């Protein structure tokens, strides 16, 4: 009996007994994230700790299997992933301290709301409104209100929970042999023991840092562009050499500038990229938005949706019968149990985060054939790399109007590639400074280079010198902006988003090759090719049981994520932002403030 | 006047429409003889999810005799079902419900999450050797994964059964799955299951 056979039947008897059990842990977080209720953050509890006490028993009689005698990679992943002593390395009250301040902070998040001071029962919480307010008004001051007040009521109730949370994660970290927290989120991109085809913690920092530098040049131009158009809809409010003031951006925190389009668009006599409005005039139902995101997984030779994932899925808002997260997320309950959890709108970015969330379940589906503990993405990167590469293609005009969004006699030109160019830049890259500050800032508070003193001292200088944008009100030590986000509270790894950018048009090149493309990068579709979508799908079932650099290799080419893919999907805008901002200053000033007094003394 | 029952009519009602059915672990086997197997019945149904043949066609049983019908019974999970043909692998072929490589016979499936809701089914998890064809382990012995002897179940000792979990939410491919398996077998010799067609060839004596 080989120390690797008798591992084998250990596994199995782990994947068999883990089913079961991880179901019912997300058949209580499902009707948690949905129900929001007191009876089901017990429930959920009771299922999570029936789980986790699976896990450390399972744990625990993993270790007497030494990785070194297995000599089956996919054997040695699984029995490494069960191994390690995740949460048990802390103390049996340090793991329920944790757990509460994880859970505090999930619900003051999607709890949370701002009150009128003239009537207590006037709230506006930021799912239904504060989100809509900082999307759609056109209003400096009530921007500011929605701005400040989420992160004066909010973010206040976090500072004091964060701290306590990064010194628990950060003990966490180390326990298991890693620098810090930052360290352990890092390991995601880890592979060991394959030669050439290996990649450490610290290469990610290397490389993330190497290929932002590169993405610079471009942020800059469209930076300078988008001031401009800002000024024009908010006069005498920012400084044609200064940062952008954080509240005038697409969304709360400057995520996405996808909402900056009406206030940027180049041709704003052409016919509309977005297409919001037509999916009103011809009427759109959250269904049709998942129905037709089916055909373009369909068409491409991928599996259709479950019946079940039409039964059992949350796809429109439920009502004021009952409280939900409404963040997009996808669902493996497990047991082939597949849902969406989206409280969908009839706008375009709802139909093409949809995209993204069904690219999440394809996925899914596609891995569901590997063992329990390889059923995941090679990255975090790839599984939200996945959704991109289809959305890529869908907000196209070619395909926008084959579903008859656009209309029948559209024409394209080259005013109409300018525009839209622009509105995939606003989205993909005004993002990547906003992530890539925010992953720093986690990183260096992680490694304890920025003290608590600092915390939001530092945010906002890495704020204006990244990502060109300021704060409107000063911020004491008191706030925690980072955590008014949903994936600084729900403690989330931020990085996914950088390297989703990055893989996303490194995919749709090796994607665009299979099928017969013989024009530029952008304006590209895969929407009939069965051969795009099995060179996709041949990738998508293999999960985690191959490293990420040996699967990026067969796909694409590269054992590393390239950012010239990128630029080169932009040129076109690159060369044409560098024109029109020949009357502008490129580049942003660190030291002016909305909130600076122009007075001498 | 009364038609004579002169020949009898084969009991897939039995079978196919039995209240309860059989775990894989201990599946159950009926003996067809002395009758006569109307496949028309089985042809008009809808829920069959499967009904695939071996060394027959499954449009010429109504005019087929036999020597020998077996009719085994059980319930497995959806992603399972392929396992019930010959020459496969997996939990369910090696350790629970094998048939021959030259199996001739037909296996019917279909859905079952609206009567196996819930439901005692059981499968083997662990074996010594792969089950041999047409064999039967209903044995509840711990398996020795290591050396170590085994007095309980613990670490390196692991208790053979393991447990379906039915639920209407899960998947189709982890839903239940009722498989009827028809074995047929053909000799020189009087025939005891005959079709519709050859109803008066050999089951009269
Ligand atoms: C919310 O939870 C309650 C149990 O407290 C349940 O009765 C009700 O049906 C749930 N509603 C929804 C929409 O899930
Ligand atoms: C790992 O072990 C399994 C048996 O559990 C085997 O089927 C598989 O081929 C092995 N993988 C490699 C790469 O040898
Ligand atoms: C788990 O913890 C025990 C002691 O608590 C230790 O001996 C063992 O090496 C740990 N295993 C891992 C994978 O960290
Ligand atoms: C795919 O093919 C269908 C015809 O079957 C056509 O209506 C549709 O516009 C095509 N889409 C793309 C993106 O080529
Ligand atoms: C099983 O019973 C149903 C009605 O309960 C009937 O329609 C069907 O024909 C029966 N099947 C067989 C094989 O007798
Ligand atoms: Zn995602």
């Amino acid at each position: 009996s080989t120390i690797e056979e008798q591992a084998k039947t250990f596994l199995d008897k782990f994947n068999h007994e883990a089913e079961d059990l991880f179901y019912q842990s997300s058949l209580a977080s499902w009707n948690y994230n949905t129900n929001i209720t007191e009876e089901n953050v017990q429930n959920m509890n009771n299922a999570g700790d029936k789980w986790s006490a699976f896990l450390k028993e399972q744990s625990t009689l993993a270790q007497m299997y030494p990785l070194q005698e297995i000599q089956n990679l996919t054997v040695k992943l699984q029995l490494q992933a069960l191994q390690q002593n995740g949460s048990s390395v802390l103390s049996e009250d340090k793991s329920k301290r944790l757990n509460t301040i994880l859970n505090t902070m999930s619900t003051i998040y999607s709890t949370g709301k701002v009150c009128n001071p003239d009537n207590p029962q006037e709230c506006l919480l930021l799912e239904p409104g504060l989100n809509e307010i900082m999307a759609n008004s056109l209003d400096y001051n009530e921007r500011l209100w929605a701005w400040e007040s989420w992160r004066s009521e909010v973010g206040k109730q976090l500072r004091p929970l964060y701290e306590e949370y990064v010194v628990l994660k950060n003990e966490m970290a180390r326990a298991n042999h890693y620098e810090d927290y930052g360290d352990y989120w890092r390991g995601d991109y880890e592979v060991n023991g394959v030669d050439g085809y290996d990649y450490s913690r610290g290469q990610l920092i290397e490389d993330v840092e190497h290929t932002f530098e590169e993405i610079k040049p471009l942020y800059e131009h469209l930076h300078a562009y988008v001031r401009a158009k800002l000024m024009n809809a908010y006069p005498s409010y920012i400084s044609p050499i200064g940062c952008l003031p954080a509240h005038l951006l697409g969304d709360m925190w400057g995520r996405f500038w996808t909402n900056l389009y009406s206030l940027t668009v180049p041709f704003g006599q052409k016919p509309n990229i977005d297409v919001t409005d037509a999916m009103v005039d011809q009427a759109w139902d959250a269904q049709r938005i998942f129905k037709e995101a089916e055909k373009f997984f369909v068409s491409v030779g991928l599996p259709n949706m479950t019946q079940g994932f039409w039964e059992n899925s949350m796809l429109t808002d439920p009502g004021n019968v009952q409280k939900a997260v409404c963040h997009p997320t996808a669902w493996d309950l497990g047991k082939g149990d597949f849902r969406i959890l989206m409280c969908t709108k009839v706008t375009m970015d709802d139909f093409l985060t949809a995209h993204h969330e069904m690219g999440h379940i394809q996925y899914d589906m596609a891995y569901a054939a590997q063992p329990f503990l390889l059923r995941n993405g090679a990255n975090e990167g790839f599984h939200e790399a996945v959704g991109e590469i289809m959305s890529l293609s869908a907000a196209t005009p070619k395909h926008l109007k084959s579903i008859g969004l656009l209309s029948p006699d559209f024409q394209e030109d080259n005013e109409t590639e300018i525009n839209f160019l622009l509105k995939q830049a606003l989205t993909i890259v005004g993002t990547l400074p906003f992530t890539y500050m925010l992953e720093k800032w986690r990183w260096m508070v992680f490694k304890g280079e920025i003290p608590k003193d600092q915390w939001m001292k530092k945010w906002w200088e890495m704020k204006r010198e990244i990502v060109g944008v300021v704060e409107p009100v000063p911020h004491d030590e008191t706030y925690c902006d980072p955590a008014s986000l949903f994936h600084v509270s729900n403690d989330y790894s931020f990085i996914r988003y950088y390297t989703r950018t990055l893989y996303q048009f490194q995919f749709q090149e090796a994607l665009c090759q299979a099928a017969k493309h013989e024009g530029p990068l952008h304006k590209c579709d895969i929407s009939n090719s069965t051969e795009a979508g099995q060179k996709l799908f041949n990738m998508l079932r293999l999960g985690k049981s191959e490293p990420w650099t040996l699967a990026l290799e067969n796909v694409v080419g590269a054992k590393n994520m390239n950012v010239r893919p990128l630029l080169n999907y932009f040129e076109p805008l690159f060369t044409w932002l560098k024109d029109q901002n020949k009357n502008s200053f490129v580049g942003w000033s660190t030291d002016w403030s909305p909130y600076a007094d122009q007075s001498i003394k | 006047v009364r038609f004579p029952n002169i020949t009898n009519l084969c009991p897939f009602g039995e079978v196919f429409n039995a209240t309860t059915f059989a775990s894989v672990y201990a599946w159950n086997r009926r003996r067809i003889s002395n009758c006569v197997a109307d496949y028309s019945v089985l042809y008009n149904t809808t829920s069959f999810s499967t009904f695939k043949c071996y060394g027959v066609s499954p449009t010429k049983l109504n005019d087929l005799c036999f020597t020998n019908v077996y009719a085994d019974s059980f319930v497995v999970r959806g992603d399972e079902v392929r396992q019930i043909a010959p020459g496969q692998t997996g939990k369910i072929a090696d350790y629970n419900y094998k048939l021959p490589d030259d199996f001739m016979g037909c296996v019917i499936a279909w859905n079952s999450i609206s009567l196996d809701a819930g439901g005692s089914y059981y499968y083997r998890l662990f074996r010594k050797s792969v089950l041999k064809p047409f064999e039967r382990d209903i044995s509840t012995q711990l398996y020795q994964a290591g050396d170590k002897p085994c007095s309980v179940e613990g670490p390196d000792c692991y208790y053979p059964l393991q447990s379906y979990y039915f639920q209407s939410t899960n998947g189709v491919g982890y839903q239940p799955y009722r498989v009827v398996v028809l074995s047929f077998e053909l000799l020189n010799a009087p025939a005891t299951v005959c079709g519709p067609k050859k109803s008066t060839h050999l089951v009269v004596n």
